[PDB]
């Protein structure tokens, strides 16, 4: 559950993220199979090379995602219904690996938003993004 | 007994830009923030009540000295962080009875503050070497558990 | 997050507690002591001996503030906030804890309402307390 | 793990009466109910589609069934469930990869099952002496994590 406060540094943290977005997306998404790399079999048909175009791809998907989610952090359920069917539903992805990208999103914001990045804004977008893995782990339909 | 020879290069390359009196004090100071229930293990620290009382307060800058020296003890003996950490397993299980999956929140703290210090220097592989050193530190200080 | 079905499962089964709350509340929390005695530690002031009465008049309160969530499945952080300020501002309970009394609260219930926790059923009770574990650890004011 | 001798009798008592036969099965089954992500781990089960058709398929049965003897064995050698669990925990950590936290989860539906079955019989001093038996066999089979 997030505070008005939570909502307030997650908005302003991921605007100032802009348009780097799919940048960090795919980033995160790097650091994460290369981390954990169990993960990488939740993608068993993926190019997971490094600077791999299907990465930088899938990292811009990831990123808008969240950036939608933003946007409706009082209507995620609705917003992110969709998402939820397919890693709940169809992938059944663990939830122990969305703690595993959540951090990974963390690190890749600290190490290119340094001033944005202060223990508050650290606080709030960790329970943002554990509030949209709680989301999208959870079959509601 | 895990982690490559490169890893290790890895590691200790750039534990040696690290500074020892800050960043220790900044991982315990945000998992405090961010995990605030933690704050209930350090009662007689004092003022906890925020972000910058948290940050500021002395005695957390000072006892995030003494974790990150554990941490560094670690390091310099990283294939046998089990005897490294064993008299700190005892009291953080046995006596002060923390959780094992704090071990695991304090350990990524760190990851993230290295990550906000170094920058582009905390490249992927930096962090996959790092990610093993702090999951190595953390099952350690659980082995009373095991 | 729950379905429409977690909802009408769980109404329909803490529905059939009844007039046996602060007995099965009772029952949760003597389970809780009993197995993970490390959670006694959050009640010093307490008289913890088996058949307590302090621990038998607390366990009413557990039960009875379940039966409200019930009843305020879709606004529990409102509903809740009371609670929250007391678990997450001022006992600073760790998450962990919450997931011991949710399992003891499961057991209880198979042993009493066996034809109750089916396996639908005792999915949707775990997310139940999964849900308002979350609303009474985070600090959302 | 240590078990009083009243609380040995208590298990072996309540153990006796296991129905081997569904026991297991409703264990693993309301495990793939519950936390639907470990179904990932029975690619080759068939049906696990809905609740009715996870409990009633019959390799879940079958499986469960050999879950409750490697449990069965467990209770016969708690002064060495390190050993006794050395090869499951070889296949579920090297290969499987199976997360730790399931192994826990799969623990406590057992109970669950268990206080299912024997309703009242299951009182809370048996529970908390099952307690410390499946969070030993949980231990030993991530134990070649450590
Ligand atoms: C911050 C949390 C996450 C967000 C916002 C997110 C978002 C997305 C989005 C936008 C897609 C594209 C859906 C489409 O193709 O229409 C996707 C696909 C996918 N995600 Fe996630 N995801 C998250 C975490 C994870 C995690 C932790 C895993 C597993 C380690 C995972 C596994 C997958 C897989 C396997 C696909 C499908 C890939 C394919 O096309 O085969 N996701 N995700
Ligand atoms: C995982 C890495 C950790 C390391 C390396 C570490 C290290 C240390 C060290 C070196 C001490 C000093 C022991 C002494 O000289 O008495 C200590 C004390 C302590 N630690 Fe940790 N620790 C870790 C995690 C945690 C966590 C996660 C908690 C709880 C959330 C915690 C709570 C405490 C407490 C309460 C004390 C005693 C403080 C006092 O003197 O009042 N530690 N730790
Ligand atoms: C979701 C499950 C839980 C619910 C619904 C719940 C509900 C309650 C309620 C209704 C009260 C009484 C508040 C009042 O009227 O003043 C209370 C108090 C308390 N709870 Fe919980 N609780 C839960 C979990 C926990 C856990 C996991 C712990 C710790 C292991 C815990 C520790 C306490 C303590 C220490 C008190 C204060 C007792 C006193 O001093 O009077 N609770 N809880
Ligand atoms: C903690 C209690 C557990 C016990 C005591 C247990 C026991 C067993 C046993 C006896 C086997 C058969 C091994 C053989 O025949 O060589 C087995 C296999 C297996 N277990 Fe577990 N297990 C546990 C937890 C888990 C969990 C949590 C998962 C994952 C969600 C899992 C996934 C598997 C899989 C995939 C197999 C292979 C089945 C096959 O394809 O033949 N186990 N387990
Ligand atoms: C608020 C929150 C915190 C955590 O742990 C830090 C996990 C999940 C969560 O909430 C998820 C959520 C968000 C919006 C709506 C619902 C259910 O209707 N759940
Ligand atoms: C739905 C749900 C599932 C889990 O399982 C991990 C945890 C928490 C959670 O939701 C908490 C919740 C409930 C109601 C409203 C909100 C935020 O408005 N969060």
């Amino acid at each position: 559950v997030l505070s008005p406060a939570d909502k307030t540094n997650v908005k302003a943290a991921w605007g100032k993220v802009g348009a780097h977005a799919g940048e960090y997306g795919a980033e995160a998404l790097e650091r994460m199979f290369l981390s954990f790399p169990t993960t990488k079999t939740y993608f068993p048909h993926f190019d997971l090379s490094h600077g791999s175009a299907q990465v930088k791809g899938h990292g811009k998907k990831v990123a808008d995602a969240l950036t939608n989610a933003v946007a409706h952090v009082d209507d995620m359920p609705n917003a992110l219904s969709a998402l939820s069917d397919l890693h709940a539903h169809k992938l059944r992805v663990d939830p122990v690996n969305f703690k595993l990208l959540s951090h990974c999103l963390l690190v890749t914001l600290a190490a290119h938003l340094p001033a944005e990045f202060t223990p508050a804004v650290h606080a709030s977008l960790d329970k943002f993004l554990a509030s949209v893995s709680t989301v999208l782990t959870s079959k509601y339909r | 007994v895990h982690l490559t020879p490169e890893e290790k290069s890895a590691v200790t390359a750039l534990w040696g830009k690290v500074n020892v009196d800050e960043v220790g004090g900044e991982a315990l100071g945000r998992l405090l923030v961010v995990y605030p229930w933690t704050q209930r293990f350090f009662e007689s620290f004092g003022d906890l009540s925020t972000p910058d009382a948290v940050m500021g307060n002395p005695k957390v800058k000072a006892h995030g000295k003494k974790v990150l020296g554990a941490f560094s003890d670690g390091l310099a003996h990283l294939d046998n962080l089990k005897g490294t950490f064993a008299t700190l397993s005892e009291l953080h299980c046995d006596k002060l009875h923390v959780d094992p999956e704090n071990f695991r929140l304090l350990g990524n703290v760190l990851v993230c503050v290295l990550a906000h210090h170094f920058g582009k220097e905390f490249t992927p592989p930096v962090q996959a070497a790092y990610q093993k050193v702090v999951a190595g530190v953390a099952n350690a200080l659980a082995h009373k558990y095991h």
